[PDB]
């Protein structure tokens, strides 16, 4: 995607917030933006923490959430005004109430405008609300898994990606990443114990999408094969896109 | 053999 160096961009740390909800999204020399989020069903609550790293107040501090056109239809975000004056060394919080209307690919933009020393300060960063946040894990027995796997009918509902590892292929980190992504992590389904299997339901207002995945590490080749099978083509695509970036 | 076909 988007060409050129991802440093000083709107998305430097986005990928660190797909399989976890808490941490520092952005930090320049004036402002730190932290996150803490929780999701249930098709809903979420995201706390955004604005930290003034300086010894002077920020004035007219105004964070705004922007959702590009298709995103508008698929994601509803509700929030309340933040106090515009932020003391040096202080933090102010914003709470963002999230409702997923239907599956979606784009991310909202958080724009922050404030005055510091009489100067106009402007920051834009992509906010890590991603489709996998709306997962319900679904534990099930291996027989039930394979019966559902083999109900795929529409070829477009199956998406596979064979890709080079970007990170060390550590077993326990991999387990943690799948659990953080949000599906159940099913053991004793793939007879090869080195592979990972997941199952869950993506919840949206209008549609519930059942999802099955398989991750096959190839340690000597430093490669993975990821397979998504779900009840909606666009969900298989976005989940494969997201998960692939994590390994 | 392979339950995934």
């Amino acid at each position: 995607g988007s060409p050129g160096i991802r440093l000083g961009s709107s998305e430097d740390n986005f990928a660190r917030f797909v399989c976890k909800n808490n941490g520092v999204l952005f930090e320049n020399q004036l402002l730190q933006i932290g996150l803490k989020s929780e999701f249930r069903q098709n809903l979420g609550r995201m706390f955004i923490f604005y930290g003034n790293k300086t010894s002077t107040q920020f004035l007219n501090f105004t964070p705004t959430l922007i959702c590009a056109d298709d995103l508008q239809t698929n994601l509803n975000l509700q929030t309340k005004p933040v106090d515009p004056t932020v003391d040096g060394g202080a933090q102010v919080q914003q709470v963002v109430n999230i409702e997923c209307i239907s599956d979606f690919t784009e991310a909202p933009v958080l724009n922050i405008q404030f005055r510091y020393g009489g100067t106009f300060q402007n920051v834009s960063v992509k906010l890590p609300i991603t489709l996998n946040k709306f997962f319900q894990p679904t534990e099930m027995a291996s027989q039930d898994f394979f019966q559902r796997w083999k109900q795929l009918s529409n070829p477009q509902q199956e998406v596979q990606n064979i890709f080079k590892a970007k990170h060390p292929m550590d077993t326990e980190i991999t387990k943690a990443k799948i659990i953080g992504f949000g599906s159940a992590l099913l053991e004793e389904v793939d007879p090869n114990p080195a592979n990972f299997v997941g199952a869950g339901i993506i919840h949206t207002k209008t549609t519930q999408i059942g999802c099955l995945l398989r991750l096959e590490p190839n340690l000597q080749a430093q490669m993975y094969r990821l397979t998504l099978r779900t009840s909606k083509d666009t969900v298989s695509q976005r989940l494969c896109e997201l998960l692939s970036e994590q390994f | 053999s392979d339950p995934f076909k």
